[PDB]
Formats: structure tokens, C-alpha cells, sequence
């Protein structure tokens, strides 16, 4: 099937300052026909029901402020955070939606260090 | 004959810190390039075209401007980063532009 | 890879002829400019001159004219055309032309023009 | 009514920049020819001379000759139809061979130089016993001594064998339309005042181009397009001294050139259907191959590019002409065909000037060759045979290809090298014209109208 | 019994202006292209304008966009406004009427315009 | 807004012209679009190019209402978020070449929106058929 | 029956569900069908056959009705001989790759009665703008 | 743009007898669309507006009788007299109609000799 990679495990950072994160793919998700291309990055807190952030692979969710981005296009994606806040430490996850089965990523759990 | 200035010739900055070195053509509408010698080493090619990066160059190299102001910004100082840079327009150069450690 | 590998350094008499060569190899030798560009202590980089190897069109720096030529030697075979010889006779020399000698090629990529130079030789020390 | 419905329209005249191979033609007069005696007269297809062209208002599109399409395509389609026309022709691998050479019998003067040697070699017959000693007539430059004894060789004896050209198939130009398949068009600049970049406010669709005769000229392109009323110089960036500076003027300089010596052409069994076309006897006097030019009009047409080179150099700067810098035969020194013959014409005489900011005619001497290396290929040279008698030749020089030195240290002056380098810089001077583009039918404009269900 | 019958100035300082009217009897003006046609005296006749059913203009590559055309359609005439003349316009003006098969069906009588001082 | 006159009236002649103007000559680019040893090669794949763009545009037509109309009509409305400018300063004021880049953005988003409205057209004339 | 769901919904991808909801989604199969020294024979002879089996089909829909519906009804009527089953029972119960086998046997049979009515059509509708 | 050459520059000759004249264009003014041909040929009269003789390259105008024929097709055309009149004797136009700029042709001025 389609393996969803992401490439770091976790990032123990300091808030405040932007970082950036990847998740690759081992088919590319760019669907030819819509021109549009197929991540889901989804935030899960702690003991909670995830939520979207980015969907159609760059575009944010409505209630989600500008410091996301989700970009890149093709095989390899790219979710780059602008301004670290306390509501955002905890766990990332990229998700194609491009077939069945749907497989998720890893999980890169980004706390402060 | 296109006659390069550097302005901040010997600048010692911090590691950590951000350095702008500004490069002055007498005659503008042309590109800038940027070079980077370290001390008994091969020159490298950081930046040509005034913004676009070599191939196999960190992100922090970070080359704007144009007319006759060119910047060179770099970001987060490494201990690599301390050396020698040029700024070259077709076939003339400046006298360099050294970055020491404060 | 693509290499650009001189000749060692040398030390000449005032008023030789020095020679110094430079291997590329790696690309097709025929297709990419090859130049010649020196640096001096406390002088800097100068420019002295350029070579199409396909024909060995040559161009020379104003000031160097009547003391620099600069020939070429290609690969004549159809099992190894990937490599070839640039030259460069640097003659007239005076103490004032102890400098690092070096040959260059400029980058392969669609928006790099002549002088975006990537590619670098080691340098050939030359003290007169 | 505010609220408009969207409609989608087919056959919208608009297109985009793009990328195709176009098909190579001819005109009727030379799809008549045939046998392939010229190159390829039935792969093209036949057209009119000047084909049709229709003009479009209120358009302008920028151009670029530099980074423009389709010189590659025919810089690639006529190094391989070059290629092509050599298959069925004789390679001289039975020819490599120890070549006793002595001097042409001739007044020799010792301290001057003959220029032929006349060489005799074991010829191989039509029967593969019997051998022949045979001689012919060779350059100087396409011999050379093997270390008493004077025995000679090819220079050629070690990268190759090297095909004959066939005497049937001329190299004379004629002139290809480059015309785009369905769905691409081809825009011409009918702009007078366009250097090749930027946008041009004058554009008109053609379906074909105009003719273009294929020269090979390294210095002084022969039989080109002519300006309008001024000289145009035209380069992608005139501050970079490693472009070359294309200069397109007016009337064209007469050039006549000319091979005196009356040769004769010997046919040698090689083999069995294999033949060898040497030079015989040298029939008269032995004379240099040169050409000429116009003294006068040459100093006006130098005058007229000085004239408009002071436009990008300010008015007070003094420009001078110096001849080529170095190189290999055919870079420093302007070759040409003149019908079968390749001349290598020393330029030294036309680029000697200065000029300040305030009935005779130029004789130029030419060497010859008979093995040649176009385009300077890894394993393909090319024998090219000798014709009979005295040739002449006459030709328009339309252009010039400069080359800026490389001025620094307070450059009070700027001087300029001819150099062909590149064929590239010859083809980019007929195709700096034309584009191609591709039309894109399929509008969708809003109008306020839904569909009656 | 179509007469198209032409009007304006005919005498302009080199370097001036001058507008050169035409009014027409005999068809519709609703679905002719018209034209304008120049002919210098001695010389061959030129083309110098086209205008639509509508107003969409063709010029000749000289007049460069000096001179405009303007067809009232409701005061019936057809308009040539001449802004920064040239002493080579001099010469004698026509308002055609365009058919399908070929331009130049019916002819204006002709201005004698010269632009001299 | 056609009129008697004697021109060519050719292939890309009204590309500078407005948009209301060069709408009434677009069977010319219709037309001119389809017809135009080793070579043949390559005049046969320029040839076989050329089809199969003209198939792949009579296929974008032919999924939605107009298959052979040239000009239709659909029911999707315009949405004003897309160019967000008055329907008199597009059909006198523009050309297509002027139009096109400015809703190439916005391209593709039209396209799935018109194969929905003609999916569900199509749905709707198959239950209005089937009731009866 | 359409609603909302972001998976891609491609090519081939409905061919195991029932034919009542493979209908759905048809102008994904109609859009992936036609633009996907030596071996530019074999890829240019692969090019045209793609094209002359496109126009064989659309030559076969264009003889009947239908020319770019790409959903049509007739006027023909179901013998019952054919598949002798229930409504209900193939647009919810089997597929398409399943109701090709079960009148693979009577295809060819209906495709004569297809030409034929709508011949008969075409010269009813003659007729019919004649005698006005 | 497209040159229209008229070859003789003057034909005077006697009245009664016919004539030829030819214009050459330097390009093919043949529609291949509608496979017909773009000329108009034009009389003028000394010190009158001109009128239409020939329309689609081939074609006589209404009021004109059939002593005129144009004809021939594809580059170069030929405008032939059957009888020369005292009311023909004056000169003669070619003009493309295939392309803006409308160019014509130099005129050939026929009189009596
Ligand atoms: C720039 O442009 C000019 C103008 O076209 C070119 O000049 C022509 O060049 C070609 C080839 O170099 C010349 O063609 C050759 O001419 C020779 C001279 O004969 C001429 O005169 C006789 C009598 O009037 C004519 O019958 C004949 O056709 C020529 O017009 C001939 O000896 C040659 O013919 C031989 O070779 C051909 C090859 O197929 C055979 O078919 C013949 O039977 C015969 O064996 C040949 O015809 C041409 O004459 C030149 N024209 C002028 C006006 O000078 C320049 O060459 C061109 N510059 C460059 C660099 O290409
Ligand atoms: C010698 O002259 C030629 C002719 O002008 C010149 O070529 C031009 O180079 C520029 C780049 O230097 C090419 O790129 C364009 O640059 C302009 C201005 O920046 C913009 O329209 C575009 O650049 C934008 O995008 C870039 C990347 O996306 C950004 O980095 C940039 O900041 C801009 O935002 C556009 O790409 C231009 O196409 C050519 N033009 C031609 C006609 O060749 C050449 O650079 C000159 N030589 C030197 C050394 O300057
Ligand atoms: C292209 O053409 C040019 C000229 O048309 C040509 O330049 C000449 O080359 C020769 C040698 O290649 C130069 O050298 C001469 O050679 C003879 C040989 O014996 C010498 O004797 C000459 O010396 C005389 O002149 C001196 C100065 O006047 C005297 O001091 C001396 O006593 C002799 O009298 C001379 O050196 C020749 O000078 C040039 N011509 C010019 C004008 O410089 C060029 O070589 C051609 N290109 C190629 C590639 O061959
Ligand atoms: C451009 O013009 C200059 C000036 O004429 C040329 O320089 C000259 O080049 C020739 C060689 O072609 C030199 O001739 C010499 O002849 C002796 C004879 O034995 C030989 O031993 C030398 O090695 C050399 O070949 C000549 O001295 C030289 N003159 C000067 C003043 O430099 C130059 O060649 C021309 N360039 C081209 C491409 O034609
Ligand atoms: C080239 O050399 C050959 C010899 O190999 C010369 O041919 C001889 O010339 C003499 C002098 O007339 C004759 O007596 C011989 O009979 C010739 N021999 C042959 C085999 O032909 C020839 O004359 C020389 N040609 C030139 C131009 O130098
Ligand atoms: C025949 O050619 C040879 C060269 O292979 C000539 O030998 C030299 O020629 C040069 C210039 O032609 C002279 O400057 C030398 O002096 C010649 N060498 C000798 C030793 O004289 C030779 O002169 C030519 N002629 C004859 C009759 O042998
Ligand atoms: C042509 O072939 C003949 C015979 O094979 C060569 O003549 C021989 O040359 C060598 C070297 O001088 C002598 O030792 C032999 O005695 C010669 N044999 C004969 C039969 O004469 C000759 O060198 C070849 N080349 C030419 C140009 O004649
Ligand atoms: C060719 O002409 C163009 C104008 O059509 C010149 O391009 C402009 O040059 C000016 C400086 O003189 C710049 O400010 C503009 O940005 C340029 N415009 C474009 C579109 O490039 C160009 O310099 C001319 N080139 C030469 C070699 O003369
Ligand atoms: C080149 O030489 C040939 C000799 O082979 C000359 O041809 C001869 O010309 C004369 C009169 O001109 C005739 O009487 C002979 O019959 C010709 N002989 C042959 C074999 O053709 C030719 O004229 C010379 N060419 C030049 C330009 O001088
Ligand atoms: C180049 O050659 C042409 C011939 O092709 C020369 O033109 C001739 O010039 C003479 C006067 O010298 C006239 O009597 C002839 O009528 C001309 N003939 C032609 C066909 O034009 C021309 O003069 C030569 N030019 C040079 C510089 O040598
Ligand atoms: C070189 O250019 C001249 C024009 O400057 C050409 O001469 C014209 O040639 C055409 C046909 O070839 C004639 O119709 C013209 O009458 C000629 N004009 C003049 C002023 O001579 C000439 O043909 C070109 N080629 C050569 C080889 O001279
Ligand atoms: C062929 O021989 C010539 C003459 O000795 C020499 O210059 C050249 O380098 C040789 N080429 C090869 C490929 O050996
Ligand atoms: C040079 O002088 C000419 C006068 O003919 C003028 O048009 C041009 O602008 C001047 N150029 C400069 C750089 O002064
Ligand atoms: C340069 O010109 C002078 C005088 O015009 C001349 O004597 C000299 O021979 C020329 N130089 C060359 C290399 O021909
Ligand atoms: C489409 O995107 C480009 C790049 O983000 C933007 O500049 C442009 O304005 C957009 N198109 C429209 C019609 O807004
Ligand atoms: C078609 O013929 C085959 C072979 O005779 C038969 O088994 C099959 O049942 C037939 N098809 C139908 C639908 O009856």
C-alpha cells in the first residue's frame, strides 16, 4: 500500500521561534486530473479528539490562524510553523486520502525543551 | 568599468548573530554575484543571480536587493560562517569583506 | 562529479614563461567555458581570461594582452570524450605576478550565466 | 440580471508560449530537383515562396532570440541531415596509407613555403591481388610527416575514417520554411526599431517562414537578411564580454572570391565500385586562392557600425578593430563554401581600424582544405573532392559577429574580435524574427444568460 | 443614386490638424464597413483607414495612431480627424463603401487636402 | 454584430480585437486547427499531436452541455469572488488574450463545477423521464 | 445519489461496486480513456489505436440518440428474453463486469435494434418538419 | 508586408485591337478556405474618383460589359482586354484585399498611340 514516512520522530524546541516539519510519501499524492494534491495534517492534543489543519495539502482550516503552512507538492510535503505557541506542543500527523487504505503518519511529537 | 564597493569591509559580529554585508556597483541593472573564501581554502559559489542559491548552500544565505544596493543577509552565524566574502558583477570583484568573531 | 585538477605549484625566474594545465573531467569537455582567474595578496581577484574549448576561442583581459595564451587539448576517441586538458602560458614574468592561478567553470543549471562560477580548481601557486 | 452565467466558448483566439518540433519545406522550384542530388528534396514538403501572413492590430507579445526555441531545432536537424547525406558514400579506409611525398614541381623559393605536396602510394586495385602505385596532389594541411626519407601520412590516420563526400550531392544552399504543425502558429516582428528583446508592437501570424539558405560562415555571415534603413547590433546583454554582438546592416558589402588554379580531377580505383576523386595536374600557374572586397565601401560600412556602437558606449569613446585573438583554423580566420570548396580567408585586413569621437579593393588571402571536421565531432571528418577550373564566387556580406574584449583598468577604449564560435549565432540572426506559439481554443467568459431546461 | 459627398479643409500649416468629414445617401450605415483612400497627386492611391459596422479601426503602419476615424451612425456621417500632420499628407481623400465581394464598391468625390503654409 | 465587408477575415485576426468583437468570428479558429526517410517519423507524431489535442478539447466540450453548439450556455452562475469586475468593461473593454491570465487562477475550479452541474443535469433529466 | 466525501474517487475505482452507484461516477472512466530510434513506431502505433478505438466508440453512440450525453434513453423496449430478472434486482444487486457476461450473448442483437430505431426516427422526424 | 508589382509601367497603343496586363503580388493571395482569390482591379479616370473593374480576381462588376476578363489564379495575374475603347484609355490598379495593409498596384497608364 501507501507508506506515509514522516522524518523526524520528535522536536523538543523553545517557543517562540518558527520550525518546520516533513512527512514523505511513497507514492506521489498529486492527482493529475484536479491539479490539487491530497495531505491531511491533523493535530492531536493529549488525551483529545485530533483536528485538521491543513487540507488539500496547503490550505488551512477555518478556526486555524495564519502561522501555519502546509506546502510542497509532488512526493514530499512540508508543514512550516511560523510562531511556536503553548496551545500547539503535542502530536502532528500527515495523512494522504488518495486511496483506500487510509494510512496515516508516524506522529512527530513536538514538546519544549 | 564596473568599480565594486564593499561598505562594512572588517565586521566582527557574535556567533548566534545576523550579519548584512552591502555591496555598491557603479553602474546598476546588472546581477551581483556572492563568494565566500575561508582562510587557505577554495572559493565557494554561495549566491548568483542576486537571490537564487548554489547547489549544496544552507538556507541562511539570503541575498536581496538591487540597482546599486545589494545585501547579503546571513541568519544564525555558524563557526563555519566566519571567512571572506566577494561580491562579483560580470568580470570585476570587491576587495572582500572579512566576517570576524567578537 | 565534475573536476577541475591542476598541475602543482612552481617557482619561476623573472622573465619565464610559465605554464600551467588544468584537467576537467566528469562533463562533456567541448560544451562549457572554461576560465582562468588569479588571486593576488592584498590585491584580490583578477580576471584574466576565458576559453571556448570547441574551437579554443579565446579572450583575454586588457591589461594581460601580449603575455597570455591559453590553448586546449580534447578527447579524440569514442569510448572516453568526457575529459580534456585546458593550458594556459602566462609569459612575461615579473615579481609582480607571484599570485594562486586558478581555472573555473561556470555552474550547469538554466538561469547561471558565464561568469557564475561553481565549479573551482585547487589553485596553482606561482612565486616569480 | 446581476448575477451573470457562465459560458464556455470554443475557437477563442488566444495562445501560450510553447515548445514543438516544426517540419521542414521547401519551395516548388526546389521540391523540382531530384535524385537527391541537393539534401533531402522529398522529405520536405513543397510551398510557395514568401508564404502567407496576415497581420494582427492591438497585439504585442515580448520576444526573446536568446532563449528562444527552434534554433536549436534546426542548429540539431541540420547536423543530422548533414550525417545523413554521408551513408551512402565511399569511406577511405584503404587510403590510410605511407605517403611518399615530394615538392610540386614548381620554382621553389626557400624562403617561402609550396603548399602542395605531391604524394604516391600503393593504391589498392579492383582485384585483391594486384596493388598500384599511384600519386595525387595534397595539401599542406592535410598531411602530415611520420618520423633521409620523406614519407607522409593523413593527420586523420588516427581518430578515423574518413567518408568522401559524394561529388553527385552539391552543398549549395537552399532556402528551408520551418512550418508549424495544426494547433501552433508562428508570429513574425514586422517592428523596425526591435533588438530581438522585449515586446514588439507589430507582430503577424505566417504559417511558414521565410526563406533561409543555409550558410556555414564563421566570421561574416554571407547572404543573410538585411536591415531595414540602419545597422542593427543586437546582443542578449552587452555588458557580458562572452556574448557575442550580432550586427545586421544595410546594404550588403560585395565579396568576390576566387581559387585561380585550374585543377584536374583524376578518378583511382579503390575497389569494386569504389572510387577516388584525387587531384591531377595543376594545369598553368600555381596562384593563391583569395578574395576581395570594397576599400571604400568597407571603410563606410565600418563608419556606419561605428556609428551606431557609440549608442551603447557613450559618445566620446574610441572604438577600434583588431583580428582574432587565437584559436583553431576555423575560429580565427572566416570560412565559407565556394561551391564544393571550403575557403579559410584571413581576415586581418578588414579589422584593423581605430576611430575617434570627433576604386581600390582589399585583397585578403585564403588557404584551402580538403579534409575537414565540422562541428568538431569525436570520430567524422569529411574528404571533399576537387573541381575542375577556376572558381569564382561573389557573395553579399550582410553581417558581422563582434566580441568585446575584456576592458578594465580604466578602459579609455574598446576594442572588438571577430569570432564564429558557435553556428548557433549564425542561426539566431535569421530566427530572431519568429516565434512559435500555441492556440488554445476553449474561452469561458460570463454573460447573462442560463440555459433554457 | 449612392453619392457619397465629402467635406472639411483643405488648406493646414505643416505641423497642424485638420478633421475631414463625409456624408453619405443612398444605403444603411448599420452594416457597412467603411474605409478612407488617399492618393497623392501623380502617385499611386494608398489606404490609410478601416472602420467596422461598429467602430473597430484599422490603420495603415504610417499614420500610427495620429490619425482617429469616428462614424455618427446617427448623424449619418463618417469622421477622419487629422492630429499632427506631416508635410507627405498632402493629397486627395476618399470615403468608400466596403461590399463583400470587394472594397471600394462606391467612391467619395475626393478632398483636396494640402498641408502647406 | 456582423457586417458587409470584403477582407480575409483570417485565422487569429481579431486576437487584438474585444472580446464582444472577436466572438463573432470563431468558426475561423475552429476551422484552422485541425487540418493545419526517418522524417516521416516526426510529421507523424505532429500529426498524431495535433489530433489528439483536437479530441481532447471536443471531450471537455462534450462531458458538459454543448457537444457541436460552439457557443452554449450552462447553469452555473458566476460566482463574483473569481474577477470580481462589471459585465461592460469585459466584452467591450478585454481581449481573450488580456482574459486569460486573469482568471488562469481560477481555471480548473470552473471545469469541475461545470461536469457537476452536467452530472446532475443528467441525473435530473434521467428521474424526469423515469416518473413519467 | 452524490455526497460529500474528499477520497479521490478515480479511475476504475467504482468497477466493484453495484451498477446503481458506479453510474454515479462515469465521466472519470470517459476522461482517463483516451490521454492516458525504433520504439516511436511502437509508441506512435499505441497512440493511434487509442484514438480510432475513441472514435469507434463515439461513432457507435453518434449512430444512436445519444452524441454526447453520455447517459441515454431510446426508444427500443427491454425483451424480457434477454435477462429475464427484476429491476430491482441488477441496479443493487450486481455489476458492471458481472452484467457483461450475463448479455455478452445478446450484445449484437441489440445494437441492430438500436441503429434501427433511431434510423426510423430520423425518417419519422423528416416526415414530420416535411408535412409542415 | 505584400508588395504589388505591376510589370509594364505604360501601354500606349492603337484603339480597336486587344491588350494585356499583368500584377504580380509577393504573396499567394489564393484563400485556400474559401477557394477564391483577392483582387480587385481598379480604373481610374484623369481627375476622377476611381471605380471597381474586376472583384474576386476574376469577376466583372455591374455596368462593366464583357470586353474585360480577369483571370488567373495563386501569385500573378492577368487583366485582359477584348476591345479597346476611347472611354478605357486611363490607368489601371491592382489590389490586394487579402490582408491590412491594403496595399495597390504602381498603375499602368494605358493611352492612345
Ligand atoms: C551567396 O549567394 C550567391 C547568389 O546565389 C551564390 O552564388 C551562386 O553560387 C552557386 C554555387 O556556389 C553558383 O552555382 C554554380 O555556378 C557555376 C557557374 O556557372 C553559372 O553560369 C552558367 C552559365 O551562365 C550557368 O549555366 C550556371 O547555372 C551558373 O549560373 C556552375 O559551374 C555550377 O554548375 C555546376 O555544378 C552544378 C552542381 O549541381 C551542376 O548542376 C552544373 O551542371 C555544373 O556541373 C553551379 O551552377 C551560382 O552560379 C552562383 N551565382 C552567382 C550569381 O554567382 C553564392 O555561392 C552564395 N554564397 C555562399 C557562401 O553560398
Ligand atoms: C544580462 O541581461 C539579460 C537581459 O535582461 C538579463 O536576463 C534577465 O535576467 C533575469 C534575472 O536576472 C531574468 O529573470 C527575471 O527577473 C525579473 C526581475 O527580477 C523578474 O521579472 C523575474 O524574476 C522574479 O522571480 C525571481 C525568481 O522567481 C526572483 O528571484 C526575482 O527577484 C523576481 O521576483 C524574472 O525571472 C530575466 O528573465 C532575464 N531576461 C532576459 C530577457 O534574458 C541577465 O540577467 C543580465 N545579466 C546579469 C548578470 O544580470
Ligand atoms: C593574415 O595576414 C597578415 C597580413 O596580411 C599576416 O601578417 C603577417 O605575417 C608575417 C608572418 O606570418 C609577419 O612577419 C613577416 O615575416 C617575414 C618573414 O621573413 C619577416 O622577414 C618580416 O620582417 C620584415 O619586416 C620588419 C618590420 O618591417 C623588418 O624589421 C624586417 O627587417 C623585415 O623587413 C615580417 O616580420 C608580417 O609582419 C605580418 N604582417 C603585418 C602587416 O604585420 C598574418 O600572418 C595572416 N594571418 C595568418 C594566420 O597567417
Ligand atoms: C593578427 O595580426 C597579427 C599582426 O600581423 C598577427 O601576428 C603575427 O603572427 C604571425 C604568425 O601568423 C607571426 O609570424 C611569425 O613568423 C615566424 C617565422 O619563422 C615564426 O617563427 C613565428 O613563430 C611567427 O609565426 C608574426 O610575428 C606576428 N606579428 C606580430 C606583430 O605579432 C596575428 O597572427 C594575426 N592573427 C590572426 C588570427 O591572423
Ligand atoms: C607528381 O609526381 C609524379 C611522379 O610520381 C610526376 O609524374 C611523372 O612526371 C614525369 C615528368 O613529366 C614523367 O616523365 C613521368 O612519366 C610521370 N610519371 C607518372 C606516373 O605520371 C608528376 O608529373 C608530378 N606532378 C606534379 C604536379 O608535380
Ligand atoms: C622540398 O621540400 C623540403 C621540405 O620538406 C624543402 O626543405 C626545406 O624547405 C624550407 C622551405 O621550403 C627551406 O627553408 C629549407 O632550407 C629546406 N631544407 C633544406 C635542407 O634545404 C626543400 O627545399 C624543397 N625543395 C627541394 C628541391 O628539395
Ligand atoms: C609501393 O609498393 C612498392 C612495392 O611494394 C614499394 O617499393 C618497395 O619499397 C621498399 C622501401 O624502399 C623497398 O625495400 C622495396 O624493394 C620496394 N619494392 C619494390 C617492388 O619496388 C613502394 O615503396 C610503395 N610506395 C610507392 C610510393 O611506390
Ligand atoms: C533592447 O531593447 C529593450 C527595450 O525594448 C531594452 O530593455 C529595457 O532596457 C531598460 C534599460 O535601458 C530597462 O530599464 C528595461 O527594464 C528593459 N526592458 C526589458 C523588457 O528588458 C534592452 O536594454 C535593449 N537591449 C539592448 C542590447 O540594446
Ligand atoms: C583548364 O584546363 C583545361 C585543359 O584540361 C582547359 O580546357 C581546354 O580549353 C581549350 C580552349 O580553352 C580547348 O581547346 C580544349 O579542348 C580544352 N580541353 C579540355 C580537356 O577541356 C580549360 O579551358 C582551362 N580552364 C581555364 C579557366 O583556363
Ligand atoms: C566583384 O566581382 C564583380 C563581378 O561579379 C565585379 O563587378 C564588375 O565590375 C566591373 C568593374 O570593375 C564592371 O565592368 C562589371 O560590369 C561588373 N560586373 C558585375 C556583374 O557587377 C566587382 O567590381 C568585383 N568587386 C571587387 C571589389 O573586386
Ligand atoms: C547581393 O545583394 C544585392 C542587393 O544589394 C543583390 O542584387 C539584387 O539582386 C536581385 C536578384 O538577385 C535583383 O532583382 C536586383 O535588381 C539586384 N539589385 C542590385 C542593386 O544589384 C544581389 O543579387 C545579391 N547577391 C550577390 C551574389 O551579389
Ligand atoms: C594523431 O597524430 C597527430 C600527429 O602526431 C597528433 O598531433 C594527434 O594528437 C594524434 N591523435 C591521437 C588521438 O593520437
Ligand atoms: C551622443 O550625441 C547624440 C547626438 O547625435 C545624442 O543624440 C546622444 O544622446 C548622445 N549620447 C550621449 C550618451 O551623450
Ligand atoms: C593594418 O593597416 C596598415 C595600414 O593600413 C597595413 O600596412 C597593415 O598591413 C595592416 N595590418 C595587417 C596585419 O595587415
Ligand atoms: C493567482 O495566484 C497568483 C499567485 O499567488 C496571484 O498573484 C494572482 O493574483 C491569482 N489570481 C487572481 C485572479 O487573483
Ligand atoms: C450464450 O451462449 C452460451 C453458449 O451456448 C450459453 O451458455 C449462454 O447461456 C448464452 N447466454 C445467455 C445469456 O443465455
Amino acid at each position: 500500500d501507501i507508506v506515509m514516512t514522516q522524518s523526524p520522530d520528535s522536536l523538543a524546541v523553545s517557543l517562540g521561534e518558527r520550525v518546520t516539519l516533513n512527512c514523505k510519501s511513497s507514492q506521489s499524492l498529486l492527482a493529475s486530473s484536479n491539479n490539487k494534491n491530497y495531505l491531511a495534517w491533523y493535530y492531536q492534543k493529549p488525551g483529545q479528539a485530533p483536528k485538521l489543519l491543513i487540507y488539500w495539502a496547503s490550505t488551512r482550516e477555518s478556526g486555524v490562524p495564519n502561522r501555519f503552512s502546509g506546502s510542497g507538492s509532488g512526493s514530499d510535503f512540508t508543514l512550516t510553523i511560523s510562531g511556536l505557541q503553548a496551545e500547539d506542543v503535542a502530536v502532528y500527523y500527515c495523512q494522504q486520502y488518495y486511496t483506500t487504505p487510509l494510512t496515516f503518519g508516524g506522529g512527530t511529537k513536538v514538546e519544549i525543551k | 568599468e564596473i568599480v565594486l564597493t564593499q561598505s562594512p569591509g572588517i565586521l566582527s559580529l557574535s556567533p548566534g548573530e545576523t550579519a548584512t554585508l552591502f555591496c555598491k556597483a557603479s553602474q546598476g541593472g546588472n546581477a551581483m554575484t556572492w563568494y565566500q573564501k575561508r582562510r587557505g581554502q577554495v572559493p565557494r559559489l554561495l549566491i548568483y543571480d542576486t537571490s537564487r542559491r548554489a547547489s549544496g548552500v544552507p538556507d541562511r544565505f539570503v541575498g536581496s536587493g538591487s540597482g546599486t544596493d545589494f545585501f547579503l543577509t546571513i541568519n544564525k552565524l555558524d563557526r563555519e560562517d566566519f571567512a571572506v566574502y566577494y561580491c562579483q558583477q560580470f568580470e570585476f570583484f570587491g576587495l572582500g569583506s572579512e566576517l570576524e568573531v567578537h | 562529479q565534475v573536476q577541475l585538477v591542476q598541475s602543482g605549484a612552481v617557482i619561476k625566474t623573472p622573465g619565464s614563461s610559465v605554464k600551467i594545465s588544468c584537467r576537467a573531467s566528469g562533463y562533456n569537455f567541448r560544451d562549457y567555458s572554461i576560465h582562468w582567474v588569479r588571486l593576488i595578496p592584498d590585491k584580490g581577484f583578477e580576471w584574466i581570461g576565458w576559453i571556448k574549448p570547441l574551437w579554443g576561442a579565446v579572450s583575454y583581459a586588457r591589461q594581460l594582452q601580449g603575455r597570455v595564451s591559453m590553448t586546449r587539448q580534447l578527447s579524440q576517441d569514442p569510448d572516453d570524450p568526457d575529459w580534456g586538458v585546458a593550458y594556459m602560458e602566462f609569459s612575461g614574468l615579473t615579481p609582480a605576478d607571484t599570485a594562486e592561478y586558478f581555472c573555473v567553470r561556470r555552474g550547469s543549471c538554466d538561469y547561471c550565466g558565464d561568469f557564475p562560477w561553481q565549479y573551482w580548481g585547487q589553485g596553482t601557486v606561482v612565486v616569480v | 440580471a446581476e448575477n451573470l452565467w457562465v459560458t464556455v466558448y470554443y475557437g477563442v483566439p488566444v495562445w501560450k508560449d510553447a515548445e514543438t518540433t516544426l517540419f521542414c519545406a521547401s519551395d516548388a522550384k526546389a521540391y523540382e530537383t531530384e535524385k537527391h542530388n541537393v539534401w533531402a528534396t522529398h522529405a520536405c514538403v513543397p510551398t510557395d515562396p514568401n508564404p502567407q501572413e496576415i497581420h494582427l492590430e492591438n497585439v504585442t507579445e515580448e520576444f526573446n532570440m536568446w532563449k528562444n526555441n527552434m534554433v536549436e531545432q534546426m542548429h540539431t536537424d541540420i547536423i543530422s541531415l548533414w550525417d545523413q547525406s554521408l551513408k551512402p558514400c565511399v569511406k577511405l579506409t584503404p587510403l590510410c596509407v605511407t605517403l611518399q611525398c615530394t615538392n610540386v614541381t614548381n620554382n621553389i623559393t626557400d624562403d617561402m613555403r609550396g603548399e602542395l605536396k605531391n604524394c604516391s602510394f600503393n593504391m589498392t586495385t579492383e582485384l585483391r591481388d594486384k596493388k598500384q602505385k599511384v600519386y595525387s596532389l595534397f595539401y599542406r594541411l592535410d598531411v602530415v610527416q611520420i618520423n633521409s626519407n620523406k614519407e607522409y601520412r593523413l593527420i586523420n590516420c588516427n581518430t578515423s575514417a574518413c567518408t568522401q563526400a559524394c561529388p553527385k550531392v552539391s552543398f549549395e544552399p537552399i532556402p528551408i520554411h520551418y512550418c508549424a504543425p495544426a494547433g501552433f502558429a508562428i508570429l513574425k516582428c514586422k517592428d523596425k526599431k526591435f533588438n530581438g528583446t522585449g515586446p514588439c508592437p507589430s507582430v503577424s501570424t505566417v504559417q511558414c517562414t521565410h526563406g533561409i539558405k543555409p550558410v556555414v560562415s564563421t566570421q561574416l555571415l554571407l547572404n543573410g537578411s538585411l536591415a531595414e534603413e540602419e545597422v542593427m547590433i543586437r546582443s542578449e546583454n552587452i555588458t557580458n564580454n562572452a556574448k557575442n554582438i550580432l550586427v545586421q546592416f544595410n546594404t550588403p558589402v560585395q565579396i568576390n572570391c576566387t581559387r585561380p588554379n585550374n585543377n584536374t580531377r583524376k578518378s583511382i580505383r579503390i575497389g569494386p565500385g569504389q572510387a577516388f576523386y584525387a587531384t591531377g595536374d595543376i594545369i598553368g600557374d600555381i596562384r593563391q586562392a583569395h578574395c576581395n572586397v570594397s576599400k571604400a565601401t568597407w571603410n563606410e560600412t565600418l563608419g556606419k557600425v561605428v556609428k551606431q556602437l557609440r549608442k551603447h558606449f557613450g559618445n566620446n569613446t574610441i572604438i577600434r578593430f583588431a583580428n582574432s585573438s587565437g584559436g583553431d583554423l576555423e575560429v580565427t580566420t572566416h570560412s565559407f563554401n565556394c561551391g564544393g570548396e571550403f575557403f579559410y580567408c584571413n581576415t586581418s585586413g578588414l579589422f584593423n581600424s581605430t576611430w575617434i569621437s570627433n576604386n581600390d579593393s582589399i585583397t585578403l588571402p585564403c588557404r584551402i582544405k580538403q579534409i575537414i571536421n565540422m562541428w568538431q565531432r569525436i570520430g567524422q571528418c569529411m574528404y571533399a573532392p576537387p573541381i575542375q577550373g577556376v572558381i569564382r564566387c561573389v557573395s553579399n556580406i550582410t553581417g558581422l559577429i563582434l566580441t568585446r574584449d575584456g576592458g578594465s583598468t580604466n578602459s579609455t577604449t574598446e576594442t572588438f574580435r571577430p569570432g564564429g564560435g558557435d553556428m548557433r549565432d549564425n542561426w539566431r540572426s535569421e530566427l530572431y524574427k519568429y516565434k512559435v506559439v500555441k492556440i488554445e481554443p476553449l474561452g469561458v467568459a460570463p454573460t447573462r444568460c442560463k440555459r433554457r431546461v | 443614386e449612392v453619392q457619397l459627398v465629402e467635406s472639411g479643409g483643405g488648406l493646414a500649416k505643416p505641423g497642424g490638424s485638420l478633421r475631414l468629414s463625409c456624408a453619405a445617401s443612398g444605403f444603411t450605415f448599420s452594416d457597412y464597413y467603411m474605409d478612407w483612400v488617399r492618393q497623392a497627386p501623380g502617385k499611386g492611391l494608398e489606404w490609410v483607414s478601416r472602420i467596422s459596422n461598429s467602430g473597430i479601426t484599422w490603420y495603415t503602419d504610417s499614420v500610427r495612431g495620429r490619425f482617429t476615424i469616428f462614424r455618427d451612425n446617427a448623424k449619418n456621417t463618417l469622421y477622419l480627424q487629422m492630429n499632427s500632420l506631416r508635410a507627405e499628407d498632402t493629397a486627395v481623400y476618399y470615403c468608400t463603401k466596403e461590399s463583400a465581394a470587394a472594397i471600394g464598391h462606391y467612391w467619395g468625390q475626393g478632398v483636396l487636402v494640402t498641408v502647406s503654409s | 454584430a456582423v457586417g458587409i465587408g470584403a477582407v480575409f477575415l483570417g485565422f487569429l485576426g481579431a486576437a487584438g480585437s474585444t472580446m464582444g468583437a472577436a466572438s463573432m468570428t470563431l468558426t475561423v479558429q475552429a476551422r484552422n486547427l485541425l487540418s493545419g526517410t526517418v522524417w516521416g517519423i516526426k510529421q507523424l507524431q505532429a500529426r498524431v499531436l495535433a489530433v489528439e489535442r483536437y479530441l481532447r478539447d471536443q471531450q471537455l466540450l462534450g462531458i458538459w452541455g454543448c457537444s457541436g453548439k460552439l457557443i452554449c450556455c450552462t447553469n452555473v452562475p458566476w460566482n463574483s469572488s473569481w474577477s470580481n469586475r462589471n459585465l461592460s468593461e469585459i466584452w467591450d473593454n478585454m481581449t481573450w488574450l488580456q482574459w486569460d491570465k486573469e482568471i488562469s487562477n481560477y481555471t480548473q475550479i470552473i471545469y469541475g463545477l461545470l461536469e457537476e452541474s452536467q452530472n446532475q443535469q443528467e441525473k435530473n433529466e434521467q428521474d424526469l423521464l423515469a416518473l413519467d
